[PDB]
RNA sequence: CCUAUACCUUCUGCAUAAUGAAUUAACUAGAAAUAACUUUGCAAGGAGAGCCAAAGCUAAGACCCCCGAAACCAGACGAGCUAC
RNA sequence: CUGGUGAUAGCUGGUUGUCCAAGAUAGAAUCUUAGUUCAACUUUAAAUUUGCCCACAGAACCCUCUAAAUCCCCUUGUAAAUUUAACUGUUAGUCCAAAGAGGAACAGCUCUUUGGACACUAGGAAAAAACCUUGUAGAGAGAGUAAAAAAUUUAACACCCAUAGUAGGCCUAAAAGCAGCCACCAAUUAAGAAAGCGUUCAAGCUCAACACAAAAAAUCCCAAACAUAUAACUGAACUCCU
RNA sequence: CGAGCAGUACAUGCUAAGACUUCACCAGUCAAAGCGAACACUCAAUUGAUCCAAUAACUUGACCAACGGAACAAGUUACCCUAGGGACAGCGCAAUCCUAUUCUAGAGUCCAUAUCAACAAUAGGGUUUACGACCUCGUUGGAUCAGGACAUCCCGAUGGUGCAGCCGCUAUUAAAGGUUCGUUUGUUCAACGAUUAAAGUCCUACGUGAUCUGAGUUCAGACCGGAGUAAUCCAGGUCGGUUUCUAUCUACUUUCAAAUUCCUCCCUGUACGAAAGGACAAGAGAAAUAAGGCCUACUUCACAAAGCGCCUUCCCCCGUAAAUGAUAUCAUCUCAACUUAGUAUACCCACACCCACCCAAGAACAGGGUU
C-alpha cells in the first residue's frame, strides 16, 4: 500500500520500471496443441479385461439387461431368486467393456451398452425359468443376450424357452 | 542524508550487444568528445554546478569538444545526466590552417572541412 | 515542428541553425556587388573557427603526449640491457 | 466537497498526482540519452600512465597569463593633453 | 476578445480579511573623529613656532538620521469644583 | 504649569533623483536569545601565486558484525585562490528529498545533518514562495524544444446414488459413524469402524464410493464532452535566427 | 552517570625551534634542541578573568556554582501605567475512541449469522502526544429566525424474525412534513412532572449579540474560608457592578399556487388464537397544526383593523414482490434480450383620459374609480 505519498520523480521511476510480460504474436490457446502424452494402463482396468474375456468364456449364455434404479431391497431380492437358479448379475464399465467388444467375436453388442446395463450369466441356459423372474417388473427390459456365441434378442429368448 | 554517487566501474563496460547498436569501435575508440548541455543545472548539487563550468558549458545545446581521456571522462561521469555526449568523426580529416574558416560542426558529429552552402552536384 | 526528421537527414533540429536558408546572405546590390557579410555570419565564422582551432589543439596534444608515453617506454626498456653489460661473472659460475 | 486538508502538494494528506503517458515517454526518452552517454564513456583513448603530464607545457603558460594580466594592474597614464583640453569650453567665435 | 491576485511597512512567506494612507498644495528626516584610500605640493625631511618622520609630511575630497512614551527633579501657581 | 528637556526608549513608525554592478543561513560569549561583540559570510582596493576539480597510496581497535559516504589527493579540466588595507550589513530562515534525534513514540510536533529550491526570472502542475522545466536580462506580427492531459467495473453451477459382519468394544441412566477413548479391519460390481449437519439417546439425512469483490456530512453536482482516420503536433524570458 | 579531588615528586628547575586549539576572543595543549642536573608525574572532568586586598620579595585571596564573574538591592499590584508582540478558525495514515464491514471463537435449550458478540483485522470520524515516568489549571445558554446533512426519533414503503395476532427486534429504502409545555438546577447541564405519532443525532465562526439578553472569561467595593511578617493572593464561597454605532457596498425584501398528523367510528370483535387478547387494507366523521384568506355573527372594537372567531387546502415515489427465458437446451424476476405491480393543473395577461378629486390603492412613486 502506497502510504506515503511518493515524490514525482519517484513515482514517475515506478511507473516507468513496470514488469512488461513477453506477449507471444500468437496466442499459445489458438495454436494446435500438442497430444496428449500417453499413460499406462490402469491396472484395475486390464484386471477387468481378464474378469470380462472369463465371464465369455465360461459360460455360454449372457443376458444383456438395464439396470433400472430399482431399490436396493428389490435389486438384491431377485439377485437371490437368479442364485437360486445359479444365474450370476455381473456388471463391468461400459468404457473398459466396449473395447473389448470392439476386438472380439461379439462385435454386435456394441449398441446394446447405453447407459445402466448389467450382464445376467450362468453356465446352463436356464432362460425359462429367467424370464418368470423378471416378469414380476414390468419396466426391467431384457435387450438381448448370446446363447452358444449366436447373437438373439429378447424374442428369441422367448422362443428358446419354448 | 544525499551525497555524492560513486558510479560502479562496471556500468562503464561496454558489452558486445552495444557496439552494434551504437556503431563503436573498441579496437579504436574515438579521440574527441561533443559534449552538449541538455538539462539545466539548477536543482541539482553545488559540485555538479562546478563540473558545468569546468568543462564550459555554461550555455545549453552549445557544443563543446574534450578529450577522451580518464580525467576528462571523470568529470563527465559526474554530470553525464545533465549532458550529451558524442564522438568526434572527421571524415575529411583534421582541419588544415587553409580550412579554419570553411569548417562546420553537423548535427551527425561530423566536422566538414568544406563549408560551400550548395546542393550536391551528384 | 519536425525537428526529429531533420536530424535524420544529417540537418539540424532548427532550420535556423544552419544551411542555406541561413547563412546564405540575405540581399546583394541591384547592380550585382555581394554585400558585406552579416554581424550574425562573422560572429559564427569566428565563432567556428575558434571551435576548429581547439579540435587540431586537443587532437595534436594526445599524439603529442602518446609519442611522449612511447619513447619513455623505450628509453626505460633500454636502460635495463646496459646494466648486464658490465658484469662478468667468476668463481663457481665462471 | 472534495477538500484536501493543508496545502495541496504538502503535507501528511496531499493531493495524489498521477503519471501519464507522455510523462513516462518523456523519461524514457531522457533514459535513452543517458544510456548512449554510458557507452562513449567506456572506451578511453588513452590509459592513466599514458595521460599524464600530456597537458603540463600548455597548463603552466596558461596560468602565468593569469600572473602576468594580476601582477600588472596599475593606475593609468595621465596625460597632460587631457588637462589642456578642458580649456576648449570656453572657444568661442570671434 | 485575450492576459494580469493594489501600494508601503513588518514577518520564513501578505491578493491577503496584519499595519498605514479620503484627496490636493506646502513643510517634513545621515551632523563627525583616528586609520586607510584618492589626487596635488615638498621630500630625509614635511608643516606659516608647538607636531610627526626607519618615505614621510602637509592640504583637500570622501563615512555616522526623524517622530513618539509612562516617568524623575527643581521652582512656581491653585481649596470660586471638591474633602474637612 | 514652567524649567532641566531635543529626558530616555535594545520598542513602534518613517526615512525624499536616475542608472548599473557585486551580493543569503557555520558558530561563540552575553542580566543574553526583540539586543550587541567576535568569528563565518558578503563588498571594495591592493599584493602575490597557486586555487578548485582530483589517480593510486593512506586514515582503530572495540561490544560480535554491518550504510550512503567523508578527509587527503598528483594528473587533468579550468581561473581562481591566498594574503594586505578599509568598513558596513546579515543570521530561530521556510518548505521538499534523504539519514537520524527526543524514557526502545511507524503518523504528526520539536530539534540536528546532507542537498535543493524559495526570500531573483519564466513555463508547467487548476488557483499555487519551497514540486517539475529553466536561469544573464533589448527589439521582432520568426524558428526548434524543455517540463507538461490518471487509471480502474469486480462472485452461476455438479450430475447421480447408498442395502450391509453391527449399537465395532469401552465408560456412561442409555449416548449407536455422528459425548469421549482404543483399534481402524470388513461382505458386495462398489461405500469412512464416519467428513459435516439433527435427535435427552435412537431415527433421518448429505458427501466421499459404484455405475453414469463496500460505503456515508452538512449553502449547490461540478469544465463541456467524446470507446473508430494511419504520433505527429501544441508548448518558455531555454537555444537558434535579423 | 559523574567532577568542584587525591596521591606520588621536590630540577613538579631555567630556557627555546615547530605546531594543536572546543568553531571568535579570553583561556587551554604538545614540544626537539640547549644550560643545569639526574644515570614536561599519575589522573576523562577535579576548575574562576580584571579590578582590589595582604606581603620586603616570592606569592596568596570568591559553592564570584547565575561558574566570561555587576563591590553591595526582595515581595506585590484585581488601582495600575507606558512601549510593543502574540492569540473562535486551523494541522494530525502511530496510540486511543466511536461507527460500519471482515474473521466465526463464544452466548442465544439445539442452532455462528432472529438478535448479541471476545482476541483481532480493513475503512470513515474524533481526540491525545518528547518528557519533573509530580500536583492543578487554560467559552457558552436563551429569545427571534432558521439553512443544511442523514449516520431516521415520528409519519411511508419493503425483507428477516426465537414474526400466531397486537406490541416488539433487526435490516434496506425515504429528509416531503413534524419533532411540546413546565419545576429545580446549571464548565448554562442534568434530574423531575405532565403529554405526544415523536419530544432525533449533528453541522452551520455559542449558526445568528452593527437583532436582544443571562452566566463565565474578571476584574475597580466588600466580606467568609484558606495562604502570606505584611502589601496582597486563591480555577475556592457569596453580594454589587457602563461599550456605542445615523447602514456606504454586497445579499435579500409576496418561490404567487399540490397538507400533514392524531383520535373515534366503520370492516370487527373480523382474520388470528385454546382462551386471554386482538389487526390490517378500503370508507366515513370530527380534531389540531401548518399554509392562504375573510368580517355574517362573537370578541378587542365601530365609515375599520384584529383574533380568541370563520372559511378553503389538490401529485408520486423505487426498498422490494413476482412471470416468460438464455449464457449454463432443467432451473433462474435479467447490471441477458424482456413483462407486471405505484417502478400536472391553477394564477398572472387588453393599457399615452388623467389636470384635479376620491379610493376598500399607497412611505414617495405606482395603482383603481371619476357615468
Ligand atoms: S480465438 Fe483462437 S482458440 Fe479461440
Ligand atoms: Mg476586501
Ligand atoms: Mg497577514
Ligand atoms: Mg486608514
Ligand atoms: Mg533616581
Ligand atoms: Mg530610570
Ligand atoms: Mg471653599
Ligand atoms: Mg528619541
Ligand atoms: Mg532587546
Ligand atoms: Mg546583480
Ligand atoms: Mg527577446
Ligand atoms: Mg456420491
Ligand atoms: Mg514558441
Ligand atoms: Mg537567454
Ligand atoms: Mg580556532
Ligand atoms: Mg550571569
Ligand atoms: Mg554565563
Ligand atoms: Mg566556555
Ligand atoms: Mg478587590
Ligand atoms: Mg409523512
Ligand atoms: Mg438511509
Ligand atoms: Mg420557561
Ligand atoms: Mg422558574
Ligand atoms: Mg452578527
Ligand atoms: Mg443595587
Ligand atoms: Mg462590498
Amino acid at each position: 500500500r502506497h502510504r506515503r505519498v511518493m515524490h514525482f520523480q519517484r513515482q514517475k521511476l515506478m511507473a516507468v520500471t513496470e514488469y512488461i510480460p513477453p506477449k507471444p504474436a500468437i496466442h499459445p490457446s489458438c495454436l494446435p496443441s500438442p497430444p496428449s502424452p500417453p499413460q499406462e494402463e490402469i491396472g484395475l482396468i486390464r484386471l477387468l479385461r481378464r474378469e470380462i474375456a472369463a465371464v465369455f468364456q465360461d459360460n455360454r449364455m449372457i443376458a444383456v439387461c438395464q439396470n433400472v434404479a430399482l431399490s436396493a431391497e428389490d435389486k438384491l431380492l431377485m439377485r437371490h431368486q437368479l442364485r437360486k437358479h445359479k444365474i450370476l448379475m455381473k456388471v463391468f464399465p461400459n468404457q473398459v467393456l466396449k473395447p473389448f467388444l470392439e476386438d472380439s467375436k461379439y462385435q454386435n453388442l456394441l449398441p446394446l451398452f447405453v447407459g445402466h446395463n448389467m450382464l445376467l450369466v450362468s453356465e446352463e441356459p436356464k432362460v425359462k425359468e429367467m424370464v418368470r423372474i423378471l416378469r414380476t417388473v414390468p419396466f426391467l427390459p431384457l435387450l438381448g443376450g448370446c446363447i452358444d456365441d449366436t447373437i438373439l434378442s429378447r424374442q428369441g429368448f422367448i422362443n428358446y424357452s419354448k | 542524508k544525499f551525497t555524492r554517487s560513486r558510479i560502479p566501474e562496471k556500468v562503464f563496460q561496454a558489452s558486445p550487444e552495444d557496439h552494434e547498436k551504437y556503431g563503436g569501435d573498441p579496437q579504436n575508440p574515438h579521440k574527441l568528445h561533443i559534449v552538449t548541455r541538455i538539462k539545466s543545472t539548477r536543482r541539482r548539487p553545488y559540485w555538479e554546478k562546478d563540473i558545468i563550468k569546468m568543462l564550459g558549458l555554461e550555455k545549453a545545446h552549445t557544443p563543446q569538444v574534450h578529450k577522451n581521456i580518464p580525467s576528462v571522462n571523470a568529470k563527465l561521469k559526474v554530470v553525464k545526466h545533465l549532458i550529451r555526449i558524442k564522438p568526434l568523426k572527421l571524415p575529411q580529416g583534421l582541419p588544415a590552417e587553409e580550412n579554419m574558416s570553411n569548417t562546420c560542426l553537423k548535427s551527425t558529429g561530423e566536422l566538414v572541412v568544406q563549408w560551400h552552402l550548395k546542393p550536391v552536384e551528384q | 515542428a519536425g525537428g526529429q526528421w531533420r536530424l535524420q537527414q544529417g540537418l539540424a533540429a532548427n532550420p535556423s541553425g544552419y544551411g542555406p536558408l541561413t547563412e546564405l546572405p540575405d540581399w546583394s546590390y541591384a547592380d550585382g556587388r555581394p554585400a558585406p557579410p552579416m554581424k550574425g555570419q562573422l560572429r559564427r565564422k569566428a565563432e567556428r573557427e575558434t571551435f576548429a582551432r581547439r579540435v587540431v589543439l586537443l587532437s595534436q596534444e594526445m599524439d603529442a603526449g602518446l609519442q611522449a608515453w612511447q619513447l619513455r617506454q623505450q628509453k626505460l626498456q633500454e636502460e635495463q640491457r646496459k646494466q648486464e653489460n658490465a658484469l662478468k661473472p667468476k668463481g663457481a659460475s665462471l | 466537497r472534495g477538500r484536501i486538508p493543508g496545502r495541496q502538494w504538502i503535507g501528511k494528506h496531499r493531493r495524489p498526482r498521477f503519471v501519464s503517458l507522455r510523462a513516462k515517454q518523456n523519461m524514457i526518452r531522457r533514459l535513452e540519452i543517458e544510456a548512449e552517454n554510458h557507452y562513449w564513456l567506456s572506451m578511453p583513448y588513452m590509459t592513466r600512465e599514458q595521460e599524464r603530464g600530456h597537458a603540463a607545457v600548455r597548463r603552466r603558460e596558461a596560468f602565468e597569463a593569469i600572473k602576468a594580466a594580476a601582477t600588472s594592474k596599475f593606475p593609468p597614464h595621465r596625460f597632460i593633453a587631457d588637462q589642456l583640453d578642458h580649456l576648449n569650453v570656453t572657444k568661442k567665435w570671434s
